[PDB]
């Protein structure tokens, strides 16, 4: 009966506590007649202007966000909010005001019985079966490295990089344009996204991959809806390489996944350092490229001290880890007393989540 | 009169959100009142005072209480309140400053794993454990009350 809603920059994952997978996954957009939300706004980009209520993991416009929540409770889950506890997710370092606004919207507009807001990376860590470790969460609009001890993040050591899957799809369009074919229309961009999600992979050895792709003319065949075949070359492994070398898109101030994990760990108390290295948990859609966990493991092992053997945790269900951990956290007996009741909201106000949700 | 020890006995420890508490002079490090076993020693008090003057000391070394090392989780300022949150296994606590003093509170058992981690391993019906948020809130409400009084 408990609701778990993970609101991302690109996709919303909604379901019930206890389930092993989110029952409803739909784009986090709002379409306005030049009002519609979700898959239907996606399918109707001819009479509609599209807006993203969440940018880089942070809610930007709250009217469309309330529309997303309305479509989630009534049009997707097909449920009444007053009859169900809702566990919501937030990005690390979420501004205090934003938490207050989502709390007030949940407790007043939806008159929810109880509510809890948890950090997404922390939920992923719960999904991995531990409460201490470092989570690398890479989705569509933002990437975070979050060290966590006993279920509590270390905010001073968190790193945020505003680059993820959308930037990767744009870079794939750019580096596929060099074959003479442009990808500017809606359907062409859909093809590029499909190629990124289906054909792209992380090179275990980038230079060896370049050599083997140049000397053997290795090209994969992507079948188009009309039956024509598109040949994709080295771009397949040049697009996700951006995650390891952000300077490929001029993002020199972004260190890349291995150095991101390294610097986040090195900002922590060394007494926990080893435990952080032994539990590097990957989550999010942009961590699903083939060979990404193994490559990250090799690089972080090359960076770590000699007496430390890092371990990367990356289950095949990374993309929904945040949701799964949520559905796990709302299922634990300890968490039953951690819900913020409506009485506490009527007493202390929307600021109560600053004390109860940390 | 409302003694300092009564605050430790009834308002802090007596709330059930902590088993040890201490009100300590901010500058002189004197023991205004203390209760329980997890009360910082004088050398541990000086470390906490240095931690309140430089939060990077908490991030790199945490705080020591009763000979036990606690990891620092989060620091900052809640208005007139400087706060430090720490944790060690199933235990932890908070430090909240007032005008001329600070309060140190400790809950739980540091030699034990957290109840959430145990539930993650095997979710079993058990007794209610201390919510770390409730410990923070109780000390924050107290500390805010002394600041209103001027202490
Ligand atoms: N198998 C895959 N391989 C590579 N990328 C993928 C794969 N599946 C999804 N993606 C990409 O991952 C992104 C979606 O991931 P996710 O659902 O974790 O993001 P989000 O929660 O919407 O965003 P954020 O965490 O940035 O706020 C999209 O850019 C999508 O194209
Ligand atoms: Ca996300």
């Amino acid at each position: 009966s408990s609701i778990v809603c993970d609101n991302g920059s690109g996709m919303v994952k909604a379901g019930f506590s206890g389930d092993d997978a989110p029952r409803h996954v739909f784009p986090s957009i709002v379409g306005r007649p030049k009002v519609y939300v979700g898959d239907e706004a996606q399918s109707k980009r001819g009479v509609l202007s599209l807006k993203y209520p969440i940018e880089h993991g942070i809610v930007t416009n709250w009217d469309d966000m309330e529309k997303i929540w309305h479509h989630t409770f009534y049009n997707e889950l097909r449920v009444n909010p007053e009859q169900h506890n809702v566990l919501l997710t937030e990005a690390p370092m979420n501004p205090k005001q934003n938490r207050e606004k989502m709390t007030q919207i949940m407790f007043e507009t939806f008159n929810v019985p109880s509510l809890y807001i948890g950090i997404q990376a922390v939920l992923s860590l719960y999904s991995s079966g531990r409460t201490t470790g470092i989570v690398l969460d890479a989705g569509d609009g933002v990437t975070h490295t979050v060290p966590i001890y006993e279920g509590y993040s270390l905010p001073h050591a968190v790193r945020r990089v505003d680059m993820a899957g959308r930037d990767l799809t744009e870079y794939l369009m750019k580096i596929m344009m060099e074959t003479g074919t442009t990808f500017t229309t809606t359907a062409e961009k859909e093809i590029v996204r499909n190629v990124k999600e289906q054909l792209c992979y992380v090179a275990l050895d980038f230079e060896e991959e370049m050599t083997n792709s140049a000397k053997s003319a290795n090209e994969e065949a992507f079948e188009l809806p009309d039956g024509n075949v598109m040949m994709v070359g080295n771009q397949r492994f040049r697009c996700p390489e951006v995650l390891f070398k952000p300077s490929l898109i001029g993002l020199d101030e972004a260190p890349g996944f291995p150095e991101m994990v390294y610097q986040s760990i090195n900002k922590c108390d060394i007494d926990v350092r080893r435990e952080l290295y032994g539990n590097i948990v990957l989550s999010g859609g942009s961590t699903m490229f083939l060979n990404l966990p193994e490559r990250l493991a090799k690089e972080i092992s090359n960076l770590a001290p000699s007496s430390i053997k890092p371990k990367v945790v990356a289950p095949p269900e990374r993309k929904y880890s945040v949701w799964i951990g949520g559905s796990i956290l709302s299922s634990l007996t300890t968490f039953q007393t951690m819900w913020v009741k409506k009485s506490e909201y009527d007493e202390s106000g929307p600021s109560i989540v600053h004390n109860k949700c940390f | 009169g409302p003694s300092w020890q009564a605050y430790v006995d009834d308002s802090l420890i007596g709330s059930g959100n902590m088993h040890s508490a201490a009100i300590i002079g901010a500058a002189d490090g004197s023991y205004w009142a203390y209760g329980g076993s997890y009360v910082p020693q004088p050398e541990e008090v000086q470390h906490i005072q240095k931690c309140l003057s430089d939060f990077s000391f908490v991030q790199s070394s945490g705080v020591n209480i009763y000979g036990v090392k606690f990891f620092g989780l989060q620091c900052g300022t809640d208005g007139d309140c400087k706060y430090i949150f720490f944790k060690k296994g199933a235990a932890g606590g908070c430090i909240y400053t007032t005008k001329q003093a600070f309060i140190v509170a400790v809950y739980g058992n540091p030699g034990d794993t957290s109840s959430l981690q145990q539930d993650l391993e095997k979710n079993t019906a058990h007794a209610v454990t201390v919510n770390p948020a409730d410990c923070n809130t109780t000390v924050k409400r107290i500390a805010d009350y002394l600041i209103k009084l001027g202490y």
